[PDB]
RNA sequence: UUCGGGUCUUGUAAUUGGAAUGAGUACAAUGUAAAUACCUUAACGAGGAACAAUUGGAGGGCAAGUCUGGUGCCAGCAGCCG
């Protein structure tokens, strides 16, 4: 797979 | 392990080129 | 049967079309310019004696021809224009050939 | 006795049940169950039942062992003797040593099902479709007619089954309409067994025959407690203001033999 | 560089239009001003669901959670399992996928867990006979939404496998200018856990506002016991108004709560659907939304779409401002030519979108 | 790479479930393959 | 004439198979679907989907060869004498 | 085509041709019909008829050259009609991808006769309507809805309380439309009504399944054209934006001022539209071969110039072999005389999209073989790809 | 059909010599209403005589190559890919 989420919340 | 995991994908890959093979054979006829 | 084909959409508009485009292609020398230049005054009855660019003449009552003379020496020239050009007017050299 | 053993069949059968998932099916007769085990995939419980113990455990071996297992339920013993529980759909390969009393219990039975697919002979199964005019009309298509319409599905080849039948067989299917239209079945059955001695006979025919006619006066009398030739008079006169004595029982629509039995109530005379 | 948006309005909606159009968009400012700002659970959820169905695609979310960045990728599709935090049923997400499924490279089979029925979301029934319906006008053939197991809420426990074997080009174009005259009303009353007889008691209902009509009226019951029931006890109705002439429905849904009367839930849906008919044309504002998408999608082709003057309401001006913003494409609405109702003729230009995705 | 023969076949936890529910699931039959005096 | 529809043996793993060879067209005239053989896995390559094929009279129920694509011969194209027009 | 004309000319006077033969070579493309190309039908373009440069002088010094121009391109547009929108996405061959800032429709400099008549002959310069409410954008729906007359999650729609309902629908009237000696034509007629409406579209020709086909584009065709004449002319242009014909005027930014100082009229300078896979860059799987009169077969990470669509660029192939279908195996050099599965990095397209590879574009290096290399068919669009290779470990 | 039998200047993937000639080019003449062509003919025109004959059919053989199946080393399929 490509790409992903880029969770940066606390 | 990944001896194992290998000899169920292969055998997965196996049956469904069979059953797909089946299938065209089915239409065709 | 030679009359049946795939069917396909022409998306050329009923009403007020646009000129079509005529490529004037082939080796250096082969008589690109003259021949533009002949048609057109055929055509219009007016001599150009330098063309530059496209070049749009009425044809017809209802009918337009835009000429356009591809750089000879340029290949990235000879593909774009290929992929526009409604009409090709193949320019050989009798005498040299192919 | 024969097996059927083409599988595109059975498929076609299932298919034309159109079972939907939220609809219980019943079976009857399963035997092998090539047929049944499709039935449970579409169908969310699927009750059966069977004669012959052994078929049902062989059956009970064929679902052994599965998630179907648990929706399949198994029946023993003869379907009339039993009282069948509700079943939305009925699909199966009834022995046609009892189809004619099978596809009449399933119509009598309360809140029948809306469509089920049965195999009969083919002899029965045009029965079954014979309308007015046909050379195969008889009582019993003008009977359950009424009570249902059945439309013809298939013709399965005796070579299909094995060993072969010497009669073919026809897939069909009957729905039974809802409501069901308001006449009593025994009145109904009455007047038809009457004007069906002989489809070719006159209808009037039929009834100046002496032995009924006793029946008929009979009949009569006891609706007075609720003269004999004057009751021929008058069943005389009734035929001839609906005009049905003169046409034959066979050409005659199921609507004209409604024009029967209205008159006749008029004339104070019922069948049954 | 970004489509810029506000706040949590049509956050499906607009994921799907960038998904299908392939323009990135930016949301912005989502609940910034409530105690709890950015996106809930659910909707984290639902960008989840949209990862595994794409492949390339780019998902960032603020650090206060209030702004999302997306960067559609392709339609792939593919075999998974999408676990549903229970503040969602699964319906709120099949939804959105039922947009993309039909123009992915390979056929969607996504097995969905969790609660299956709400009373602010589409149910089963609701898809299987409500949406779906729709499409196979539009040219999705095969579509099935198979019910493994119910769940009611509060706990779930429900299944339901969703697989869509067509896959076109883009849908077909849409020629609806008539009111499609509806021959039958079905439907199904489903149950959990309970007795049969809730089931028998709401068709009553629902028959007793219908039985004055001049079409025949067949409710499905399918009572649900045992281990497929679920975990909890739960109780719905749905109604669906068909036109066999030309294949198109109307469909109204509602659930049960605990102490509520049978009997008043199935006066209600029937009477809520009558309603949904008076304002419907030629589909229902529940279906309205994804004919409109799937016109807009279609070839570089004028489709057209009977509405009524009731179905143009507040929520069908942002979907057309929301498919503007992302399309540029324009619903150009006309008055019919007849004196009987007021409604309009809805005309939409399809983008020429096409599934280039999928594999020749 | 390739292998050439079969991987020595693992117990797991669920592999033990399963055989284990067709040894109970067996009994309630009372399906055992024995031999019997003959 | 026909439309090439699929090419039913593209994935079969076995080389010059009779399957690889098939493929379903569609004809013009009629509408209705059948199989054509193509001379060779090579062949079946310039034969792409959408294509217009002519079709000749000749696995088991398949009666028929392609002879042209886009107008063209396919052993013109197997010979490499001419290339296709698109 | 065998049989294909071919027109002789034998020499030159004064700078033109034998008459006779023009007058029979102007009467050929007089009356030339056109065959529907896939690509020219799919996407809009248009060729530039002049050139210009709107950067303001001012700029241009206080900067100095190297400021980025912004540029005017007229021409006619072809193909589908091009979006009346500004930032629409194209292509300029030879430039780059550029977006349109602006658009607006020009008079006909060289109006066709006919078309002069309804309302010069060489033109060579180089040489309260709910409806407008709804994308007021400032007015809020709500406040639309009111001045004619929640969220898209929540599926179900709003509907009235329970019991106000109630009463409105007590009675069926209202909605019965919707539901399926003098007075028996009145039942009969109203029978016919019933019939054609229960048995009416499978009762409801021509004579080859081409036809029926043909019939369907040209009645779809007919249902466009009647549409569109009904609404406004500004609304025309608003849906179906600039049509085939219209000569337009086509406003550019951030153009290299190369471009501007780079202009050699006779160099076309051709415009075309992007569809949205076009922008996406990526893994591109095609079936590629080497071209027969090509002398030298192609190498495995060796730069080849594609056209794909409307653009020209390198890239570094990979040229693989499925292997009877097991796996994706890297080879060294194309087939000599068959294709073979390649992979290259770069703008996708519509699969289908055929295109052909040159190596050498410069004329320095062109020496006497053929120039062009391959030709393919892209197969798939992706964004990864598993090429392998058989890496074999050697003992004793 | 195995068993074998019948027969004698055969084979070369080897070298090498000078004689003939028209397809074609071409002064000219003939031909023709005027031309082209034919028949003629000064002068050129052959060794890969590259002055480069085609359309179909049958059958091999090869690999540190690739796929499938299994009472080991095999068999089937096939092999522009090592
Ligand atoms: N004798 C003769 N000369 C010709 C003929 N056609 C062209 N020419 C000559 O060829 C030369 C080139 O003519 P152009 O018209 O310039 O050809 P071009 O294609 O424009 O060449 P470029 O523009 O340089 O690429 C001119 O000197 C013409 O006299 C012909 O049929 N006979
Ligand atoms: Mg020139």
């Amino acid at each position: 797979k490509r790409g992903g989420v880029i969770d940066k919340r606390f | 392990f990944e001896a194992r995991q290998r000899i169920e994908e292969k055998n997965k890959e196996s049956s469904d080129y069979h059953a797909k093979m089946a299938h065209i054979v089915n239409t065709i006829n | 049967e030679r009359k049946l084909h795939v069917p396909m959409v022409d998306r050329t508009p009923e009403d007020d079309p646009p000129p079509f485009i005529v490529a004037v292609v082939g080796p250096p020398g082969t008589g690109k310019t003259t021949l533009i230049r002949s048609l057109v005054r055929r055509m219009t009855k007016s001599t150009l004696n330098d063309i530059q660019g496209p070049i749009t003449v009425v044809s017809g009552k209802h009918r337009r021809l835009t000429f356009l003379e591809c750089p000879a020496d340029d290949l990235n020239a000879m593909i774009d224009i290929a992929k526009i050009a409604d009409l090709v007017l193949l320019l050989i050299d009798g005498n040299f050939g192919f | 006795q024969h097996i059927l053993k083409n599988p595109l069949v059975a498929q076609g059968i299932v298919d034309k049940a159109q079972i939907r998932p939220s609809d219980v099916v019943l079976e009857v007769g399963p035997g092998t169950g090539n047929l049944t085990v499709r039935i449970l995939e579409q169908a969310k419980n699927v009750v059966a039942v069977e004669m012959d113990p052994r078929m049902a455990a062989e059956l009970t071996k064929r679902v052994r062992g599965t998630p179907v297992e648990k929706k399949l339920e198994i029946m023993l013993g003869d379907f009339m003797k039993t009282e069948l529980p509700y079943f939305d759909i009925c699909i199966s390969n009834t022995p046609y040593q009892i189809s004619s009393p099978l596809v009449f219990k399933l119509i009598n039975q309360p809140r029948p099902p809306r469509v089920s697919i049965l195999m009969f002979q083919r002899e029965f199964a045009l029965r079954l479709l014979a309308r007015p005019g046909d050379s195969l009309y008889c009582r019993l298509s003008a009977n359950v007619q009424m009570w249902a319409n059945v439309t013809h599905i298939m013709k399965v080849g005796k070579n299909n089954f094995r060993p072969p039948p010497q009669v073919e067989s026809s897939v069909v299917r009957l729905e039974i309409k809802n409501p069901r239209p308001q006449v009593d079945y025994n009145e109904w059955d009455g007047l038809l067994r009457i004007v069906f001695v002989r489809k070719n006979r006159t209808i009037s025919a039929g009834f100046k025959s002496t032995t009924v006619m006793d029946i008929l006066e009979k009949n009569y009398k006891t609706f007075l407690a609720m003269m004999h030739d004057v009751v021929k008079e008058k069943i005389d006169t009734v035929l001839k203001e609906t005009d049905l004595g003169d046409k034959r029982a066979g050409k005659c629509d199921q609507n004209d033999f409604l024009r029967l039995l209205y008159a006749f109530h008029q004339v104070g005379i019922h069948f049954s | 560089k970004y489509t810029t948006f506000q706040g949590s309005q049509n956050f499906r909606l607009r994921i799907v239009l960038a998904t299908l159009s392939g323009k990135p968009i930016k949301i912005e400012k989502i609940r910034s001003g409530d105690l709890n700002p950015g996106l809930k659970d659910y909707e984290v959820s639902f960008l989840r669901l949209i990862e595994s169905v794409t492949n390339g695609s780019v998902i960032e979310i603020s650090y206060t959670g209030t702004t999302v960045i997306y960067r559609p990728g392709i339609i792939v599709g593919g075999a998974s399992t999408h676990i549903c935090p229970s503040s969602k049923p699964v319906g709120y997400f099949v939804e959105p996928m039922l947009y993309l499924a039909p123009f992915s490279k390979k056929k969607f089979s996504i097995l969905f867990k969790g609660i299956t029925a709400s009373h602010n979301d589409a149910g089963i029934e609701a898809i299987k006979w409500g949406l779906m319906p729709v499409m196979e006008k539009f040219g999705v053939r095969e579509c099935a939404l198979h019910t493994l197991k119910r769940g009611s809420p509060p706990l779930g426990g429900g299944e339901v496998h969703l697989v869509v074997d067509s896959l076109i080009a883009q849908p077909i174009t849409m020629h609806e200018i008539d009111r499609p005259i509806i021959s039958s009303i079905t439907g199904v009353a489903y149950s959990t856990r309970v007795s049969p007889s809730l089931v028998n008691r709401m068709i009553d209902g629902a028959k007793k506002v219908l039985k004055n009509l001049q079409c025949e009226v067949n409710i499905t019951a399918d009572v649900w016991r045992g281990e497929n029931s679920g975990k909890s006890p739960g109780w719905g109705i749905t109604l669906v108004a068909q036109s066999k002439q030309k294949g198109w429905s109307y469909f109204a849904e509602d659930i049960g709560d605990a102490g509520s009367i049978p009997e008043e839930l199935g006066e209600k849906v029937a009477c809520q659907l009558l309603e949904e008919i008076s304002k419907s044309a030629a589909v229902g504002r529940n279906q309205l939304p994804l004919a409109i998408v799937y016109m807009v999608i279609g070839k570089e082709d004028i489709g057209r779409l009977r509405i009524n003057k009731e179905q143009i309401d507040e929520r069908f001006i942002i979907l057309l401002r929301d498919i503007k913003k992302i399309f540029n494409t324009e619903v150009f609405l006309k008055p019919v030519d007849e004196a009987d109702n007021e409604d309009m003729i809805a005309t939409i230009k399809g983008i020429g979108f096409t599934n280039t995705s999928k594999k020749i | 790479f390739d292998r050439t023969a079969k991987p020595v076949p693992v117990i797991t936890s669920e592999v033990t479930e399963s055989l284990e529910d067709m040894i109970r699931r067996r009994i309630q039959d009372s399906n055992f393959d024995d031999l019997q005096r003959r | 004439k026909g439309i090439v529809l699929e090419k039913l043996g593209i994935e079969s793993k076995q080389p010059n198979s009779a399957i690889r060879k098939c493929v379903r067209v569609q004809l013009i005239k009629n509408g209705k679907k059948v199989t054509a053989f193509v001379p060779n896995d090579g062949c079946l390559n310039f034969v792409d989907e959408n294509d217009e094929v002519l079709l000749a009279g000749f696995i088991p129920g398949v009666r028929f060869k392609v002879v042209k694509v886009s107008g063209v011969s396919l052993l013109a194209l197997w010979k490499e004498k001419k290339e296709k027009p698109r | 085509y065998q049989g294909a004309k071919l027109f002789y000319l034998s020499g030159v006077i004064n700078g033109r041709y034998p008459d006779r033969e023009i007058l029979n070579l102007s009467r050929f493309i007089s009356v030339m019909k056109f065959r529907p190309l896939k690509w020219r039908n799919e996407h809009p373009y248009m060729l530039a008829d002049r050139f210009t440069d709107l950067t303001h002088p001012e700029l241009i010094e206080t900067q100095g050259l190297q400021i980025d121009r912004k540029v005017a391109i007229y021409g006619y547009l072809h193909g589908t009609p091009l979006p009346s929108a500004p930032g629409t996405r194209v292509h300029i061959a030879g430039v780059g991808d550029f977006s349109v800032a602006q658009i607006e429709k020009l008079p006909d400099p060289c109006p066709t006769p006919f078309y002069q008549q309804k309302l010069k002959l060489i033109y060579a310069p180089m040489s309260w309507n709910i409806g407008k409410l709804i994308y007021m954008d400032n007015i809020s729906p709500e406040e639309c809805i009111r001045r004619w007359r929640v969220d898209l999650e929540k599926f179900v729609p709003y509907f009235d309380t329970f019991e106000k309902l109630a009463k409105k629908w007590k009675s069926v009237d209202a909605i019965k439309e919707r539901f399926l000696r003098e007075m028996n034509a009145a039942k009969k007629e109203k029978l016919r009504a019933q019939f054609e409406i229960e048995e009416g579209e499978n009762f409801k020709e021509y004579d080859t399944w081409y036809e029926l086909q043909k019939a369907k584009i040209s009645k779809q065709l007919e249902i466009n054209n009647i549409e569109y004449q009904e609404m406004t002319p500004e609304q025309r242009q608003r849906i179906e934006g600039f049509k085939a014909g219209s000569y337009v005027r086509i406003v550019f930014e951030k153009v290299p001022m190369e471009f501007v100082k780079n202009f050699n009229p006779k160099f076309p300078i051709v415009m075309g539209g992007l569809l949205p896979t076009e922008i996406k860059f990526g893994i591109v799987k095609a079936r590629l071969r080497r071209h027969r009169w090509h002398k030298k077969i192609l190498k495995t990470n060796d730069p080849l110039v594609l056209s794909l669509g409307w653009r020209r660029f390198q890239t570094l192939p990979i040229y693989t072999t499925t292997d009877s279908r097991t796996r994706t195996r890297m080879l060294k050099y194309t087939p000599e005389h068959t294709y073979c599965n390649a992979a290259f990095y770069g703008p996708l397209c519509s699969p289908n999209t055929p295109f052909c590879g040159v190596q050498i574009v410069a004329n320095s290096d062109t020496g006497n073989g053929f120039r062009i290399a391959a030709t393919g068919i892209v197969e798939e669009i992706d964004v990864n790809i598993e090429i392998v290779k058989k890496l074999k470990l050697v003992g004793f």
